RNA sequence: GGGAUAAGUGCUGAAAGCAUCUAAGCAUGAAGCCCCCCUCAAGAUGAGAUUUCCCAACUUCGGUUAUAAGAUCCCUCAAAG
RNA sequence: UUGGCACCUCGAUGUCGGCUCAUCGCAUCCUGGGGCUGUAGUCGGUCCCAAGGGUUGGGCUGUUCGCCCAUUAAAGCGGUACGCGAGCUGGGUUCAGAACGUCGUGAGACAGUUCGGUCCCUAUCCGUCGUGGGCGUAGGAAAUUUGAGAGGAGCUGUCCUU
RNA sequence: AUAUGUUAAGUGGAAAAGGAUGUGGCGUUGCCCAGACAACUAGGAUGUUGGCUUAGAAGCAGCCAUCAUUUAAAGAGUGCG
């Protein structure tokens, strides 16, 4: 139950009972609609899909993504809706609720719900082994020429190859990751925000997936 | 942050003036300590007389780190030196004349005797 | 349970049986439990 | 197989009904059903059952004498009913019924609930003697072995869930 | 938290009138095993599925001419490199 | 392991430790489950099942080792060219200097010490870590997905009640 | 593929001292409808533990001395003790 889409606004803090400071990630979970209901009788699995942030309609000479194209008009026309930038399926929800076209508002969560927040990472670029992985660097003095290299990559001639999973350098990367068992502390209905306790992955104005905890 | 081989002032009349840490007891691999953490330590500068003497290996609790502790209300506390009280392996001290301010965060570590023998606790 | 290649009766009240492909001995005192291995 | 030559298995008002491959036994406390065997054949001549093995082989000699015991123990707990009595020993061990399910207090930090199943009634006499009653000897032996996996007997004092006539091997271990 | 199990623990039970944890059955049993959890995944050449959009003529239709939906070049950029 | 043998390599298979990065066995060091006990309890002992995960920081020695101080639930044992130098150091040692002891008439020698003593390589292929292009997937597109599979995770103390 | 067997461990598709039966084949043998082999339960004795009697010990520290029969039948107790 209880999935929603938003985007990271930033990070603040809130005081609670007996003055306890608790860190807070403001998520603007605005203008989410139920956009297609999926059934096991048609697809094999039960889910809805929620479109998050509406963008401008079809324009003939459109050269960028903020004007929808003709497949995204007709897809968001089968629901009485505007075309959305982000579209995600939620299959933990109950499919027998959520009529197609429902504005799934921000007051589906109450202060104190446990949730999972899914987002991409920041993305750091090409990084080395002691930054991409938590590797111990070599000594910076005493004659050494090994500082920030990876170490040995194998054994000599039994295993005359490098095994995969070696943890070599490359792209640190914005990949999807969930932080689990976060709390909702404050739902502002008029501002359409959620204050989730802690930090969620991604940069600012990113995209989150707040759904309830499977644990 | 108090690790192995940090010199700490000794904050009572247990017989020691300076002490250096051997290990931070607790778990395995435990690197640092703050207020309320018991450390095992050898005294380096000792008062002539008293109880402990130079080269004894004593257990002792951290009071008032220089990199102090954070509280639940988002409050902080920091001190100008690292100090230390030699204890007597039941969370009770050796001396009766504990010097200097003690952080509040060792009331909940059952060091109530160290609090009562101290000046104003903050 | 004494695992040993040489499972034998230790006293006369101990009996020798096969359970699930292995030779065991059963006896009233449990110090004479043996299975062969 | 001298338990297979004595394959009389004398019935009662209990009416044994074959079904070809398997046999249902019904009576005053009835409806047991068991898929027996394929090689062992069956004949009810006048009033009793009979279990006949062909070919005299070792597999036909083992499986025949069991099949007499599988007829005979079906027709005798539907005739009479199987009872296995189990006993508490200890200072403050009190078993009592929660209605249909039984609750033990055997020195743990928590009571132990042995949930009942079909054809099994749990009855407690005087908080230290528990009777398991039923119509099939394997199902009342299985649940009369889960009551004493709660707390088996113990050598130094004897404390734990015993059987009725169990000889608990005891030791004398003193400080 | 589920299943299936190890060592083990059994129930029923012959073979071998008995006994018997096993042979036929029936249970129970571990940080292990399989799920459960997290990622990545139809180049999964078996290339899956759903929803929406687009629909040509010339013309030995050989191919060309154009184009649809859609993209891209190019240009302004960074939450990306 | 110390050896035995002399089969591969002397138109070079280049270095003991340490560092970085590991990986694999289980004859299990801790944690899991059992049997027995000359197991009251608390502790143990011994044996069986099990590799999932974990398995410290210093002092002395170039040391492997070993001793020791502290801890820890435990500080496992092995294999991988006594894993890993076209990844690093070069303390150890087979270089030229010099000195002692000892031996030799001597030049010198020891495998005895002691001080000092240059560590080359722009990665072609395989393999690995990332990342694009092409084509295929019997119309072409845009978007959401199924998961066949593969990978990651997996440790544990203390205290309070009972 | 025929014909006759054997094995149930994937032996086949790597070992030993030993450890056990698991089934084949081939014997020898002593037991038995005067009813054995289990198992059924029923007498289990007695003078008497007799002696050295042994911490008292009266199937038992250890020397056995182990004769008669309450008796259809069992022992100066087979034996658990
Ligand atoms: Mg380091
Ligand atoms: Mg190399
Ligand atoms: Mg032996
Ligand atoms: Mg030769
Ligand atoms: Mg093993
Ligand atoms: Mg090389
Ligand atoms: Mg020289
Ligand atoms: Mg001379
Ligand atoms: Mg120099
Ligand atoms: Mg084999």
């Amino acid at each position: 139950t209880k999935g929603i889409l938003g985007r990271k606004i930033g990070m603040t803090q809130v005081f609670g009972e007996n003055g306890e400071l608790i860190p807070v990630t403001v998520v603007e979970a605005k203008e989410n609609v139920v956009l297609q209901k999926k059934t096991v009788e048609v697809d094999g699995y039960n889910a809805i899909q929620v479109g998050f942030e509406d963008k401008k309609a079809y324009k003939k000479d459109a050269k960028s993504n903020k004007y929808a194209n003709k497949p995204a008009e007709g897809h968001a026309k089968k629901a009485d809706a505007a075309p959305k930038r982000f579209i995600r399926e939620f299959r933990n929800v109950d499919v027998d609720a959520y009529e197609v076209g429902q504005e799934v508002s921000v007051d589906t969560f109450v202060a104190g719900d446990v949730i999972d927040v899914t987002g991409v990472s920041k993305g750091k670029g090409f990084q080395g082994a002691i930054k991409r992985h938590g590797q111990s660097r070599g000594p910076m003095s005493h004659g050494s020429h090994f500082h920030r290299a990876p170490g040995s990559v194998g054994m000599a001639s039994d295993a005359s190859r490098v095994f995969k999973g070696q943890k070599m350098p490359g792209r640190m990367g914005g990949n999807t990751v969930t932080v689990q068992n976060l709390e909702v502390v404050q739902v502002d209905t008029e501002n359409k925000v959620i204050l989730v306790k802690g930090n969620v992955p991604g940069p600012k104005k990113g995209l989150v997936e707040i759904r309830t905890s499977i644990k | 942050m108090i690790q192995q081989e940090t010199r700490l002032k000794v904050a009572d009349n247990s017989g020691a003036r300076e002490v250096l840490t051997i290990k931070v007891l607790g778990g395995s691999g435990r690197k640092t300590a703050n207020i309320g953490d018991v450390i095992v330590c050898t005294v380096k500068n000792a008062t002539p007389g008293g109880v402990v003497k130079k080269g004894d290996v004593v257990k002792a609790v951290i009071v008032r780190t220089k990199s102090g502790v954070r509280r639940n209300d988002g409050s902080y506390i920091k001190f100008d030196e690292n100090a230390c009280v030699i204890i007597r392996d039941d969370k009770g001290p050796r001396g009766t004349r504990i010097f200097g301010p003690v952080a509040r965060e060792l009331r909940e570590g059952n060091f109530m005797k160290i609090v009562s023998l101290a000046p104003e606790v903050l | 349970m004494k695992v040993r290649p040489s499972v034998k009766p230790i006293c006369e009240k101990c009996k020798v049986i096969k359970r699930k492909g292995k030779v065991m001995v059963i006896c009233e005192n449990p110090k004479h439990k043996q299975r062969q291995g | 197989s001298r338990v297979g030559k004595k394959i009389i298995d004398i019935p009662s008002d209990v009416t044994v009904t074959f079904d070809g491959n398997h046999v249902t036994v019904k009576g005053p406390k009835g409806e047991l059903s068991r898929t027996l065997n394929e090689r062992m054949t069956f004949k009810q001549e006048e009033n009793t059952i009979e279990v006949v093995r062909p070919s005299d082989s070792k597999e036909d000699r083992t499986n025949h004498g069991t099949t007499r015991a599988l007829l005979n123990n079906m027709v005798q707990g539907v005739s009479q009913g199987y009872v296995k009595v189990l006993e508490l020993v200890g200072v403050g061990y009190r078993a009592q019924m929660q209605g249909k399910d039984l609750i033990l207090n055997v020195g743990y930090s928590h009571p132990v609930e042995i949930k009942a199943e079909e054809n099994i009634t749990f009855s407690v006499e005087k908080n230290t003697v528990v009777k398991v009653e039923g119509i099939s000897k394997e199902q009342v032996g299985a649940l009369a072995s889960n009551i004493r996996s709660v707390r088996p007997p113990e050598p130094y004092k004897g404390k734990g869930i015993r059987y009725q006539g169990e000889y608990v091997r005891r030791k004398e271990g003193k400080t």
